[PDB]
RNA sequence: ACCUCGAUGUUGGAUCAGGACAUCCCGAUGGUGCAGCCGCUAUUAAAGGUUCGUUUGUUCAACGAUUAAAGUCCUACGUGAUCUGAGUUCAGACCGGAGUAAUCCAGGUCGGUUUCUAUCUACUUUAAUUCCUCCCUGUACGAAAGGACAAGAGAAAUAAGG
RNA sequence: CCUCCGCAUAAGCCUGCGUCAGAUACUGACAAUUAACAGCCCAAUAUCUACAAUCAACCAACAAGUCAUUAUUACCCUCACUGUCAACCCAACACAGGCAUGCUCAUAAGGAAAGGUUAAAAAAAGUAAAAGGAACUCGGCAAAUCUUACCCC
RNA sequence: GCUACCUAAGAACAGCUAAAAGAGCACACCCGUCUAUGUAGCAAAAUAGUGGGAAGAUUUAUAGGUAGAGGCGACAAACCUA
């Protein structure tokens, strides 16, 4: 029975789970785009958002500095976290990460996903785009909208 | 426990050809409008993703060459500039990664 | 006012930089050793 | 616990089943003769 | 001595229990050497229940405290491809005894390997009982001793389901 | 993140993750380990050799102990041979076992428990547990604590 | 070349308490008390925990010796290539 359990059981235990997520998140902070098993990316997305929030908190915040020191195993990324990512997202309030499924791993056919920080310098992902507004159905719905607006 | 009798090929065929065993046809496959290769609707296109990954690998190799060593991550934003392209006012004050090729059409 | 942690390699990781940092830890113990006897002992104890 | 009863050592090997020891006694000479008659490629050890 | 010795694993316990009624308790009923309270006996009733401990391998027995009661059995003395091996005539050993000795004793005692990944069958979500408290009541009954029913009210305990 | 380790010698094995090319830690070819380390010794005939070791000094010993030459005769005039690799041996196996010694006594050296997901039962290992504290059980087995006294042999 | 015993000449035994000890706690090392797992297993006797000894009647590397009407044995009819 796992009603309400929100954390996956990963690695060799709770500590190993935290360390795996920490390594994935350090890689994400360094490269701004990381491909990894789908479940691990899903688990680490929340921690990535939380680091962005802690970076928003600021350098002077000792709690934020301690959190960054723990979570970024490569200490050169803490200045990055506090001076490149948080300033980038200062305007935003959330949704700093884009996660998209990827064709299964060639080795073990594992469900993989790519997670990136939005606005990175890397080439854009082939994002799935909704159907154009000029399609038949979309044009009919536009006619509906125009008729309703004219009525009101 | 050991089998009491050999199970016949008829029973075995029943078991291993029960539709629960058979592979299910997938109806979520579709053509990628960009390159025309097949892709699952929810999954990203393999061909396009490989294009992006190879371009990312080139850019990252240039990034590593410019960094010159471990633990040298910049404290400023980064911009990738291709041949025949000059930094803009926004690009000013950002680390320039120069790629020795024309900017990909998909890349913007 | 911002106390960034030092940008050094991990002392326990499996990497070239980590190995160099462990070598630095060894050499720091050698430096901290006061007596020349202790210095020589630390410098020559590992037989390779 | 068992199985590793063979603790190899060339000194013991040659002193127990060598050509010299086999020829030392008439019985070992007959052992070598039997091996030769059978056509063994290895008369002694 | 009829199946099984090209193996049907066999005491007691744990676990889960299916069934019988020749009913231990709860229900109804006849008789009584049934005044009442306890009882005894017989008919009907197997829906439900039928305790925890000390020594002992004990099943049982005795004892302690309870209970409404702590039922008799069958089920390979149910159930070891679910479990335990304390007893129990494998290998070691001691005591008493037998024998010249080897060795033995339905004598004691200390120790002593519990296999199996399930092919088939079968199966895997099918209106509750009881005790006690008060009151009736110190009433009916009875010389006293003692001492009820029924009705009513309240509390619980267990079982099932959440 | 782990580190029982690890590096050498011995013993064992005998080219057994060096390069190239083919396949699909395999096959074929090419290469390699260079002695100072170690092994491989000693001209005779007699003749000597009571007094441990233990920091050898006090002491204490008992179980009474690895460590020595002289005399004469011969004799120099001319640095060979062999081991040197490896991820390795004995266990039918890339076997959780066996495996001597010197250093390292936690490491400078050596390694990776997780193929991916889910987080059903049963099973194994571990941790925590209201009140109680052996009522379990053959037996305090196990676990937790660190705990008295009496018997048999 | 295992094992029983022996022969030659070797090696090992941290630390603490005590003091010249078949002394105590305790590593390495040797063993294998009890539990669990395993039972075609990692293993034709192992693993984890726990435990006995651990300066001695100790453990152990090398070479040699005793051979089946036998050897060897602190007798368990032990061990003598599963
Ligand atoms: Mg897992
Ligand atoms: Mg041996
Ligand atoms: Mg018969
Ligand atoms: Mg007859
Ligand atoms: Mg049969
Ligand atoms: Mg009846
Ligand atoms: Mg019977
Ligand atoms: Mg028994
Ligand atoms: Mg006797
Ligand atoms: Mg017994
Ligand atoms: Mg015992
Ligand atoms: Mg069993
Ligand atoms: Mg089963
Ligand atoms: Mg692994
Ligand atoms: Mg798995
Ligand atoms: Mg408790
Ligand atoms: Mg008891
Ligand atoms: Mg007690
Ligand atoms: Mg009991
Ligand atoms: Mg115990
Ligand atoms: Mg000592
Ligand atoms: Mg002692
Ligand atoms: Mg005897
Ligand atoms: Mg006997
Ligand atoms: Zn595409």
């Amino acid at each position: 029975i796992s009603h309400g359990r929100v954390f996956r059981r990963m690695g060799l235990g709770p500590e190993s789970r935290i360390h795996l997520l920490r390594n994935l998140l350090t890689g994400l902070v360094r490269h701004e785009r990381i491909e990894a098993p789908w479940a691990r990316v899903d688990e680490m997305r929340g921690y990535a958002e939380k680091l962005i929030d802690y970076g928003k908190l600021g350098d002077t915040n000792e709690r934020a500095m301690r959190m960054a020191d723990f979570w970024l195993t490569e200490k050169d990324l803490i200045p990055k976290l506090f001076q490149v990512l948080a300033p980038r997202y200062k305007d935003q309030t959330g949704g700093y990460t884009r996660m998209l499924q990827i064709p299964n791993r060639s080795l073990d056919r594992a469900k993989m996903a790519v997670i990136e920080y939005k606005g990175n310098c890397l080439p854009p992902l082939p994002l799935p785009r909704r159907d154009s507004h000029l399609t038949l159905l979309n044009q009919l719905l536009q006619g509906l909208r125009q008729d309703l607006r004219q009525s009101q | 426990a050991a089998p009491k009798n050999r199970r016949t090929i008829e029973v075995n065929r029943c078991r291993r050809r029960n539709p629960q065993k058979l592979i299910k046809v997938k109806n979520n496959i579709d053509v990628c409008p960009e390159c025309g290769h097949l892709k699952q609707k929810h999954v990203l296109c393999a061909y396009c993703y490989e294009k992006v990954c190879k371009e990312t690998a080139e850019i990252r190799r240039q990034i590593g060459k410019q960094e010159g060593g471990p633990f040298k991550a910049p404290t400023i934003e980064t911009v990738v500039l291709y041949t025949g392209e000059t930094p803009s006012e926004q690009d000013q004050g950002k680390r320039i990664i120069e790629r020795d090729r024309k900017r990909p059409s998909w890349f913007t | 006012v911002a106390r960034y942690p030092p940008i050094v390699a991990s002392m326990t990781a499996d990497s070239k930089a980590a190995r160099l940092r462990r070598i630095e830890r060894w050499q720091a113990t050698v430096h901290a050793a006061e007596s020349v006897d202790e210095k020589l002992r630390i410098l020559t104890k590992m037989q390779f | 616990a068992r199985g590793n009863e063979y603790q190899p050592s060339n000194i013991k090997r040659k002193n127990k089943h060598g050509w010299v020891r086999r020829l030392s006694t008439p019985a070992g000479v007959q052992v070598i003769l039997r091996r030769m008659l059978k056509g063994r490629k290895s008369l002694s050890h």
